[PDB]
């Protein structure tokens, strides 16, 4: 079967993604086929405040999704945050370190 | 269940994606109830609809909803405006977040 593995980009936390001492960060999982992709953070060590949204299908016929976590801003630059993306149909896994801006 | 207004976080294109000659803005909409939202994007002050995709809101473990909206641009489109904004309308409130290249 025809497959296409995802490209993974960081959604970096910054002063602009932070409100009242809570920072949001994420990963963008672009242009894969077919479904599904699953995402974890720090190999499943980070589960609190994780939200992964459903995929969108583009006219190209390829899917994209994003996953996010909210963390204390005091953790930024100290705690490593890695998004783990698994695309079984293409036998691909991607880990992307998400670092502050 | 009590109504909850969304938290909105807008992420600009990553340096990595721009270097890969693409640009995607990601608008993360979280912790809202009920599940109905409308998303509109602006380039500077002008409404934009081209290149917009939005997820169907999905229930999280906290029983509230989350969604993503994406605006696909060229790196040249991104750099040529002063700002981009995502506006999220929910239950009589609109919340707009703005980012700059």
């Amino acid at each position: 079967a025809s497959t296409k593995g995802p490209s993974v980009f960081p959604l970096a936390p910054s002063s602009k993604s932070t409100s009242g001492g809570t920072a949001a960060l994420g990963c963008l999982v672009k242009k894969y086929f077919p479904e599904p992709v699953t995402v974890s953070w720090n190999s499943g060590a980070l589960t609190s405040g994780v939200h992964t949204t459903p995929a969108v299908l583009q006219s190209s016929g390829l899917y994209s999704l994003s996953s996010f976590v909210t963390v204390p801003s005091s953790s930024l630059g100290t705690q490593t945050y890695i998004c783990n993306v698994n695309h079984k149909p293409s036998n691909t896994k991607v880990d992307k370190k998400v670092e502050p801006k | 269940q009590p109504k909850a207004a969304p938290s909105v976080t807008l992420f600009p294109p990553s340096s990595e994606e721009l270097q890969a000659n693409d640009a995607t803005l990601v608008c993360f909409i979280s912790d809202f109830y009920p599940g109905a939202v409308t998303v509109a994007w602006k380039a500077d002050s002008s409404p934009v609809k081209a290149g917009v995709e939005t997820t169907t809101p999905s229930k999280q473990s906290n029983n509230k909803y989350a969604a993503s909206s994406y605006l696909s641009l060229t790196p040249e489109q991104w750099k040529s405006h002063r700002s981009y904004s995502c506006q999220v309308t929910h239950e009589g409130s609109t919340v707009e977040k703005t980012v700059a290249p």
